[PDB]
């Protein structure tokens, strides 16, 4: 539906969450039941598609955003899908589709390390009490 | 097995000392459970620090 | 003319230590540059990716900004 | 090409297999070097406890004394008795060789380093731990010796003994960790090991490992002054071989097991400088 | 000045070799299986299990549209194999 | 319980205690552990290199 | 040592926990838009059943 | 502590079954070539159970 | 990585079994059996409700 | 004894605010759990269902939402 | 740390040691907690799981209880005529008691950093919650 | 019990031709209890769906990590009761093996 | 030709042979002593790599050491026998040898050659733990060279035929 | 628990085991095997064995492997609850600790009783 591999479409939402907030609401509403059961996606049809125009509209991002972009993918490709280790990458990239301007003092006001080559490699740094969930 | 008498003042000692040490660490553990909730609770302000927002659930429902 | 002991003993402990320090850290022998290769190849490209129509920095803006930062290296 | 391509789309796998193969072949020849490697271990620690020099003389210094004895009995002879059961007194240590060389898979070397994505490691390791001691005992039966015979029963007691110490063992570790899988114990023991926790049944827990490891006071299947030999005192050879690196992979895999699920595993002693760590880093 | 080593240490360090051998085998095989499991797939992966429903499923999405939903999308009468060698079904029943 | 295989009219809470720690926490497997493995792996060994050396004779 | 023991592993317990709170919710901001996708496969997936259903029935 | 001299000896009595051996005991010849024995006991063993019940040493392996 | 710790450690626990074989002495199957039936059993399910009681007085 | 103990010390934990009183005396279980313990069960009519977020509305924060 | 920062996992993936850029959120931090010193509505409004008064008194405290409860320990135990088992014992419980303490501040810091999290601006939050401080150019004077 | 492996010595043949070779037979002719279970490969296996949907709300909803909890809301809170039972015929079972030894 | 492989594995063979050479624990007499001692620290067997092994199908070497009666010359036949082959037999002892001290009895073989054959022999009464593990090593090196002693001739292009 | 992976690692260790099949039969060409009268008999320490294929035991612990059967299947119920220990309740602490009062006394029954132990026959 949309030729996008799954990190990257998460990658995607964690910014797109802000800017279709009504679809999104209508298609939660649209999805309520008043059992855990899922309801059956033909009613909710087209709230989704309308979700999925603005996901479309919003996947598009600056040419800045791409260095953070590449970043948070590598760190979403080394993880299996843990967001919760790369949402300081997934964050640098939201705050870059936000307000893009901005993001070029962002990037001058870089030291040293931070501009060096991110390799990430979760065997070798674990982190802190890593639950994996 | 008759013990004299600094062998049995030394065993009360260490009667003794176990007792408050025992007690001591129930009191230490106690005091950290409580510092678990403390931040427990600091976490939880934290976190709802933006999540504000409650949606009711639609009227169609029922 | 003499070393002590000690400083013998940690000479063959650095021996040992070194090597087997630096292939555990490196498993991929000889093929940590293929392994940045494969990474650089992975790194998506701007004709990869589909772009805003109205960005605040053009293409040829953000690789010069990227060139006098000095980014990556 | 375009009619031949089908033609050949079976043919061009059988490479990979060949290729899966060869890895196999060499992760089970590393850990056989590593056994042989322990054994000159075991005697080496032995000599110095003993006060003697120990293997000095099979290769300069005895640097090949394992290579020595494993291509010597691999050349020693072997002979059936006529009273016993040809077929199968050859299938048992078959059977128990291949369990052997079937432990390795249940090892892990890091958060994911494993060879396959098991999640009863447990479980698979008290499965091969049961198929082995069924190997010794139909080792001992199959082996009409009177001492095997015994060596057999005993190797059975073991076994109902291990049964309920390692499932209790399990079951006071599983209660912390909440799974089968080695992994997620090293996440909980990164602050502070968990042979903490149980400091004190520290007694016990020596006692399970020994017991699984069928070290003394608990070789009692092999026990070579109360019997000739053990289960082996019929089985020279490699078929004696196979015996003693089972004994010894079981050995390894399970120093493994424990210290990755009560010592840590793979992090460093923390614990040591718990007074002057910081449990948080505000800026 | 004999600055011998002390009679512990070098009584101790008899077996070392044997040490030293043993960390040459141990080394070889846990990085035989690092390299093993990491060239497949690029990467140390983590296990399945070790996951949160959500990360499963997310991680499990792309393979199943490119093995399932195609096919069962694109599928015509006569695309199956009439020797009934087809894949056998996700959930195997 | 020295001079035979009688008990003492009053067990004491030492008996128990020393029960207690010989059962639950063995110290067979800590004790002698140390004092063989660790210290006596520590004496020069006894060995007499025959090839090279021979041991002592007298006339 | 036990109870203290026991009491630190719960400490660390409700800290993957606390961290657990902010996982779930970057997965609740991602969920919507993979549901929405999954939904419009199935339904296309269903569209060409009932075609081909209709087609053989009718 | 309750008893258990009945589970601890077992009698035998005249042309009874119960009492009786029903077991083929084990006659182990204990050495010489064993490590236990110091090289020349031939001692025939009757064991039941791993528990020893009936000894026939012959020592005369080092008679000379 | 990691295996480097790990292999340190499978070798400092299997030099504590070759040390624990050349001391101690060995058991008896019946004597073990009892020692274990009578005493550890119950040492392990007290351990273990010590346990549960001391993660619901945390949780 | 432990059980005494902890059984003394759950009923005492009625001090703290809601959240830390004992899970022995206050229940704190998965979603599936909860609503098949709570679907019609007047004693304690918890209420609708909040499909999305797997509670129902009388529970605290059942539904919680950014911004 | 024994489990580093409450915000994000810590050296999860890629280790960064960057002392500038703590040097730099620290400075933000310093300069925005001097600039709001003088509000006293602000003031008010702040609030902690412990006092700063009991924290402080809970620090200086500790290791002095920890080093009299080894001196008794050494007292009632050990053999006067040796001292360095007797001098190791006594740094222990000392430095337990410095532990006790240092735990006491951290946790304070921890209360003080998360509770007022909604009081901090926008820039200032994102700088806290992730590892930069470029989210924050205006505080350290750049 | 029976260490030699020798056993009686016992001819099935009588009693498969006699009895049990036709009454298998009848029983295989007039017993089949399933009633429309229909084998893999009855229909193409692109027309099964179902398996590819996915509950994305549910997984971030869903904190389980184990595959032990339909057995624990089984033994611990629907079936406790068979639990409990279980646990005292258990009990009552291991009395009767010693009244038996005895 | 096969030489060309048979003679370095040969060489292989002959070393490992060598260096794992695991005795028969079996004692008879006084002689019995000397072993043990031979096997404890002062003159430590395992620096040549001879280990003892209980039961005669894992063992390279049987010990003749001790005192041969009638009564156990065919326990001692049987042992050799029942010994999985290849093996080498080391009579230790005048009373192994040729009867020693009890060379005019009435129960004692008058040497362990009569039941078994002897590849070597160690005089002494006893003979001294040097005395055995001369006699051990120089059985020893003997074993090494057995493979090939130049039995094979060499023909114009120096290959044995 | 694995996949077919283990299955073709099964395999895979047979064809090792290959490899030293090929060891062994190529180690027959350094030995030569004469016939003797007991080389091929069984060993009872120098002497012939009386008996074989008659060597039955005496299995007079049996009391013992009959209460591991019970107490395994009772260990085993035990495994749910402690993986969701997090989800206990009141009910469900209860019944685990009823479970496990059970297992103590039939425990303590049997020691009563002494059935744990070696018996005559
Ligand atoms: C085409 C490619 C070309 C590439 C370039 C060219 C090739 C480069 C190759 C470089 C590496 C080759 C190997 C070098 C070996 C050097 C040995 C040496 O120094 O000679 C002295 C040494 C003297 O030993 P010895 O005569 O037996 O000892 C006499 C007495 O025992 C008295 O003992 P002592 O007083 O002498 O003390 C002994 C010990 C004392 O030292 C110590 O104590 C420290 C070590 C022990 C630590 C123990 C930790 C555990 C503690 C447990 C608890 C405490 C202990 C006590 C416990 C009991 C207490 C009661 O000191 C040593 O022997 C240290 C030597 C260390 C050599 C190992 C180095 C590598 C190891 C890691 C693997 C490397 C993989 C390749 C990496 C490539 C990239 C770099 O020579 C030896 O005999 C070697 C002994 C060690 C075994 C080495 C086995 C090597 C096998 C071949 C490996 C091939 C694969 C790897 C290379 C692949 C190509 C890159
Ligand atoms: C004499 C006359 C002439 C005869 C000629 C005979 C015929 C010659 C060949 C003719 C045909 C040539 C055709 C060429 C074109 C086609 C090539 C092709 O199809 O491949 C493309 C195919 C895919 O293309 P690609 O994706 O572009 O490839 C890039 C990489 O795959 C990307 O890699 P990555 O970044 O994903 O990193 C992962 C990679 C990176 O991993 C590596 O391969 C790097 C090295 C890993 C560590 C190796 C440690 C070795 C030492 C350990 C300690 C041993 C101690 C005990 C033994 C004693 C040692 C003295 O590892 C793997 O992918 C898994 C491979 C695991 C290999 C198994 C372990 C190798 C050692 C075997 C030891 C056996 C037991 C001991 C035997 C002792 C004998 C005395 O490439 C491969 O799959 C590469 C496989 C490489 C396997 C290892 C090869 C040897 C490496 C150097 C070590 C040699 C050690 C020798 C020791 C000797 C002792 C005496
Ligand atoms: C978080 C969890 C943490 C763990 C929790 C665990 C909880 C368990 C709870 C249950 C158990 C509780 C046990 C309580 C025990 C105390 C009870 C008590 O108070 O009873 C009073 C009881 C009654 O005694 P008393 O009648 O008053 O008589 C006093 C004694 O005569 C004694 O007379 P003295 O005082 O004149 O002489 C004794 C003194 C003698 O001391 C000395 O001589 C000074 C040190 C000599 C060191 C020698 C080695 C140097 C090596 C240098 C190597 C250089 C290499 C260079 C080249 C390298 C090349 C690579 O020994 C010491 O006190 C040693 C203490 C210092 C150790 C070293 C520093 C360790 C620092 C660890 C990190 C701390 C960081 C802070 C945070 C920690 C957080 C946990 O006291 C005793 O029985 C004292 C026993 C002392 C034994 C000391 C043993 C030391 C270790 C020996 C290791 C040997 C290894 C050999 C090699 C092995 C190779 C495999
Ligand atoms: C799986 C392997 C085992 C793991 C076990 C878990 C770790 C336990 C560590 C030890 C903790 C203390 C336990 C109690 C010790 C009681 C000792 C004692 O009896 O003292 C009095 C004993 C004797 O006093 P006694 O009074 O008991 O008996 C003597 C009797 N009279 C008085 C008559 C003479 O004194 C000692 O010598 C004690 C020395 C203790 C030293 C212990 C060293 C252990 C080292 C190995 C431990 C494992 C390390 C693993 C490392 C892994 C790293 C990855
Ligand atoms: C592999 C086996 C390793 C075995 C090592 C054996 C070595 C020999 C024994 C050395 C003992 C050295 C003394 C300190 C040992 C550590 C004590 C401990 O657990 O404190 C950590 C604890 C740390 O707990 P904490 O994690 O709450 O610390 C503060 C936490 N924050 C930061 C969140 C606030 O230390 C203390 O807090 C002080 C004591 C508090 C009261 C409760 C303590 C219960 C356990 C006491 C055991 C005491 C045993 C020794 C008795 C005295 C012997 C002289
Ligand atoms: C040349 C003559 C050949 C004669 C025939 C050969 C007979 C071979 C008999 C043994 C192998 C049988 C293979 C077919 C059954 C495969 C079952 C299966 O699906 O498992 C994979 C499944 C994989 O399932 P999955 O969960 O990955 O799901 C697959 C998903 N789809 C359908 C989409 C592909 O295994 C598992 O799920 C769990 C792992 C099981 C691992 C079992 C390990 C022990 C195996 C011991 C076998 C011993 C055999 C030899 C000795 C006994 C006598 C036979
Ligand atoms: C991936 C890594 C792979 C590494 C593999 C490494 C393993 C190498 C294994 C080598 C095995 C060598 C076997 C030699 C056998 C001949 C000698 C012998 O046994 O003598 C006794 C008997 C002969 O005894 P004899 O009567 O001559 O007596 C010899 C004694 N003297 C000298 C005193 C007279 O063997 C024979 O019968 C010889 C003739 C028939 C055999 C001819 C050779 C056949 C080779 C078959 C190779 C099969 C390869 C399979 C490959 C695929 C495997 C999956
Ligand atoms: C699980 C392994 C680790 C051990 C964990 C459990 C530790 C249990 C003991 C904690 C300390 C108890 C202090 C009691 C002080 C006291 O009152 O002390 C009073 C007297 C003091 O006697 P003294 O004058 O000799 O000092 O001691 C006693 O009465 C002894 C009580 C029994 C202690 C035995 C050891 C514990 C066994 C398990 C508990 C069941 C005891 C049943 C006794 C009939
Ligand atoms: S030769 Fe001498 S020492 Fe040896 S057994 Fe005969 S009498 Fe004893």
């Amino acid at each position: 539906k949309m030729n996008t591999k799954s990190f990257e479409v998460l990658i995607h939402s964690q910014y797109a969450f802000d800017v279709c907030r009504e679809q999104v609401y209508n298609f939660e509403d649209c999805r309520q039941t008043d059992t855990p059961l899922p309801k059956d996606p033909i009613h909710c049809k087209a709230q989704a598609k309308e979700v999925l125009s603005c996901y479309k509209e919003a996947e598009k991002m600056d040419p800045i955003c791409l260095s953070s972009f590449n970043d948070s993918r590598e760190c979403m490709f080394k993880s299996d899908g843990n967001l919760y280790n790369c949402k300081t990458w997934i964050n640098q990239y939201v705050t870059c589709q936000k307000n893009p301007a901005a993001f070029a003092e962002f990037l001058e006001a870089s030291t040293a390390e931070q501009l060096k080559s991110k390799k990430f490699d979760f065997v070798k740094n674990r982190g802190h009490s890593d639950k994996y969930l | 097995l008759k013990h004299s008498a600094t062998v049995l003042r030394e065993i009360k000692k260490d009667t003794i000392m176990m007792i408050l040490f025992i007690i001591g660490g129930f009191t230490y553990c106690y005091h950290m459970r409580e510092t678990r909730f403390q931040l427990d609770d600091d976490f939880n302000e934290y976190v709802n620090t933006n999540k504000q927002t409650f949606r009711p659930i639609p009227d169609h429902v029922k | 003319m003499n070393l002590p002991w000690f400083v013998r003993w940690g000479t063959d402990v650095a021996l040992f230590f070194i090597p087997a320090y630096t292939f555990a850290n490196y498993p991929t022998t000889f093929f940590v540059f293929a392994a940045e290769k494969r990474r650089q190849r992975r790194r998506k490209d701007f004709s990869d990716v589909k772009l805003r129509d109205d960005a605040a920095f053009s293409v040829d803006q953000v690789k010069q900004l990227q060139t006098k930062l000095h980014l990556k290296q | 090409g375009f009619w031949i391509a089908p033609l050949f789309v079976n043919i061009l796998s059988l490479p990979l297999y060949l290729v899966m193969l060869v890895y196999n072949i060499v992760c089970m020849l590393l850990i056989t070097l590593v056994i042989a490697s322990i054994t000159l271990i075991e005697r080496k620690v032995l000599s110095l406890v003993q006060r003697r020099v120990g293997p000095h003389y099979v290769g300069y210094r005895g640097r090949l004394q394992y290579i020595a004895d494993a291509l010597k009995l691999f050349i020693k002879g072997i002979v059936v008795p006529e009273g016993s059961n040809k077929f199968w007194f050859v299938a048992i240590p078959s059977a128990a060789g291949a369990i052997c060389y079937t432990f390795w898979i249940n090892s892990m070397w890091g958060p994911s380093v494993s060879i396959f994505d098991l999640e009863y490691n447990l479980v698979y390791a008290t499965i091969l731990s049961i198929l082995f001691s069924f190997c010794i005992m139909l080792t001992g039966y199959f082996s009409k010796s009177k001492y095997a015979f015994m060596a057999s029963i005993r190797c059975a007691i073991l076994m109902l003994n291990i049964e309920i110490f390692l499932g209790l063992l399990v079951i006071n570790l599983i209660f912390i960790s909440e799974s089968f899988c080695f992994s997620v114990f090293v996440i909980y023991q990164e602050i502070i090991w968990l042979i903490f926790i149980f400091f004190g049944v520290s007694g016990l827990i020596f006692i399970t490992f020994l017991l699984e490891t069928n070290r003394a006071p608990f070789d009692l299947a092999e026990a070579e002054s109360e019997l000739v030999t053990g289960y082996s005192v019929e089985y020279g050879g490699f078929y004696f071989a196979l015996y003693y690196l089972g004994e010894y992979f079981h050995l390894f895999f399970f120093s493994m097991v424990i210290s990755i699920v009560l010592f840590g595993g793979w992090e460093l002693p923390n614990f040591l400088y718990l007074f002057l760590l910081n449990d948080f880093n505000i800026l | 000045v004999n600055t011998a080593y002390p009679t512990p240490l070098k009584t101790i360090l008899k077996t070392t070799p044997a040490f030293v051998v043993y960390f040459v085998f141990g080394l070889g095989f846990s990085t035989v299986i690092y390299d093993v499991v990491y060239h497949p797939k690029d990467r140390i992966e983590r296990f399945y299990f070790r996951s949160s429903k959500f990360e499963r499923l997310s991680r499990k999405r792309d393979e199943k549209l490119r093995h399932y939903f195609k096919p069962a999308i694109e599928w015509q009468p006569w695309y199956n194999t009439s020797t009934n060698n087809n894949t056998r079904p996700l959930l195997r029943y | 319980r020295l001079y035979g295989r009688d008990k003492p009219d009053e067990l004491d809470f030492t008996d128990v205690w020393e029960s207690s720690y010989q059962n639950i926490i063995c110290p067979e497997y800590f004790y002698h552990f140390w004092f063989c493995g660790i210290v006596y792996s520590f004496e020069p060994e006894w060995t007499i290199n025959y090839p090279f050396e021979k041991g002592p004779l007298s006339p | 040592l036990q109870m203290w023991g026991v009491g630190k592993i719960i400490e660390i317990k409700k800290f993957m926990k606390r961290r657990d709170i902010e996982l779930k919710g970057l997965q609740r901001k991602a969920a919507p838009f993979m549901q929405s996708m999954n939904d419009v496969r199935h339904l296309a997936l269903r569209e060409r059943n009932d075609m081909l259903y209709n087609e053989l029935l009718s | 502590m309750n008893r258990s001299i009945f589970q601890l000896w077992k009698p035998e009595s005249p042309r009874s079954n119960v009492n009786s051996k029903q077991i083929k005991t084990m006659n182990v010849n204990f050495g010489p070539q064993h490590p236990a024995a110091h090289g020349v006991l031939r001692l025939i063993l009757q064991l039941n159970g791993e528990i020893a019940e009936r000894f026939d040493p012959h020592i005369g392996l080092l008679h000379r | 990585m990691p295996y480097f710790v790990l292999l340190f450690k499978i070798l400092i626990f299997c030099v504590v079994a070759i040390a624990t074989r050349g001391t101690l002495p060995r058991y008896r199957f019946d004597q073990f059996t009892q020692l274990n039936w009578k005493h550890f059993i119950y040492i392990w399910l007290g351990f273990l409700v010590f346990n549960l009681c001391f993660v619901t007085f945390f949780i | 004894f432990c059980l005494l103990f902890v059984l003394a010390d759950a009923w005492g934990r009625e001090k703290y605010a809601q959240p830390y009183k004992s899970q022995i005396l206050h229940g704190r279980q998965p979603f599936g759990h909860t609503f098949v313990q709570n679907y019609r069960n007047q004693a304690t009519d918890l209420g609708r269902w909040n499909h999305n977020f797997a509670c129902y509305e009388k529970q605290p924060g059942c539904g919680r939402d950014f911004d | 740390t024994n489990f580093g920062s409450p915000f994000r996992n810590t050296d999860s993936g890629i280790v960064i040691r960057d002392p500038e850029n703590e040097k730099r959120l620290k400075l933000a931090f310093q300069n925005f907690w001097k600039s709001k010193q003088e509000d006293k509505e602000f003031q008010a409004q702040i609030k902690t799981a412990v006092s700063k008064d009991t924290v402080n008194f809970m620090f200086y405290a500790s290791p002095l209880f920890g080093a009299l409860l080894g001196k008794t320990y050494i007292d009632m135990f050990c053999n006067p005529r040796y001292f360095y088992f007797r001098a190791f014992t006594l740094s222990m419980f000392a430095l337990a008691g410095y532990c006790v303490g240092n735990g006491f501040r951290n946790r304070y810091e921890h209360s003080l950093y998360t509770r007022n999290y909604h009081l901090f601006p926008k820039d200032l939050q994102d700088a806290l919650v992730n590892g930069d401080a470029r989210y924050c150019i205006s505080w350290w004077k750049q | 019990l029976n260490i030699d492996g020798l056993h009686l010595k016992y001819n099935h043949n009588i009693n498969n031709v006699l009895y049990y070779t036709p009454s298998l037979v009848l029983f295989l002719i007039f017993f089949n209890i399933d009633y429309f279970s229909e084998l893999e490969l009855f229909l193409p296996l692109e027309l099964s769906f179902i398996d590819i949907y996915d509950d994305y709300y549910e997984g971030f909803n869903n904190s389980i990590m184990n595959d032990f909890t339909p057995l624990t809301l089984s033994y611990y809170s629907i079936n406790s009761a068979e639990f409990i039972i279980i646990g005292l015929l258990l009990l009552l079972g291991s009395v009767a093996c010693v009244n038996l030894y005895k | 030709r096969v030489d060309y492989i048979v003679t370095p594995i040969n060489a292989v063979v002959s070393w490992a042979r060598q260096g794992s050479f695991w005795p028969l624990t079996f004692g008879l007499a006084c002689c019995a002593v000397e072993m043990m001692h031979a096997t404890v620290s002062r003159y430590d067997f395992d620096r040549f790599g001879v280990i003892f092994r209980a039961t005669p199908r894992q063992a390279d070497l049987i010990l003749v050491a001790g005192t041969l009666t009638n009564k156990m010359a065919p326990g001692l036949r049987r042992l050799y026998e029942q010994t999985l082959d290849p093996k080498w037999v080391l009579s230790m002892g005048s009373c192994a040898n040729g009867g020693g001290y009890y060379h005019y009895s009435y129960s004692v073989v008058r040497g362990c050659n009569r039941i078994i054959p002897v590849d070597i022999y160690v005089p002494g009464c006893p003979p001294t733990a040097e005395a055995l593990m001369f006699g051990v090593l120089q059985l020893q090196k003997s074993l090494y060279r057995q493979i090939n002693e130049g039995e094979k001739k060499y023909n114009k292009k120096d290959l044995t035929y | 628990m694995g996949d077919a992976v283990v299955i073709h690692l099964i395999q895979n260790v047979l064809i090792f085991g290959i490899i030293f099949w090929l060891l062994t039969w190529g180690a027959e060409y350094f030995y030569t095997v004469k016939q003797q009268l007991t080389k091929k008999q069984f060993y009872e320490c120098g002497f012939k064995s009386i008996s074989e294929l008659n060597i039955q035991i005496n299995f007079n612990f049996f009391m013992l492997a009959v209460f591991l059967i019970l107490y395994d299947v009772e260990f085993t119920f035990l495994f749910p609850v402690l993986f969701n220990f997090s989800m206990f309740s009141t009910t469900e602490l209860f019944l685990a600790f009823f479970f496990i009062f059970l297992i103590l006394v039939s425990l303590l029954y049997d020691w009563l009783n002494n059935v744990l132990s070696w018996s005559a026959e």
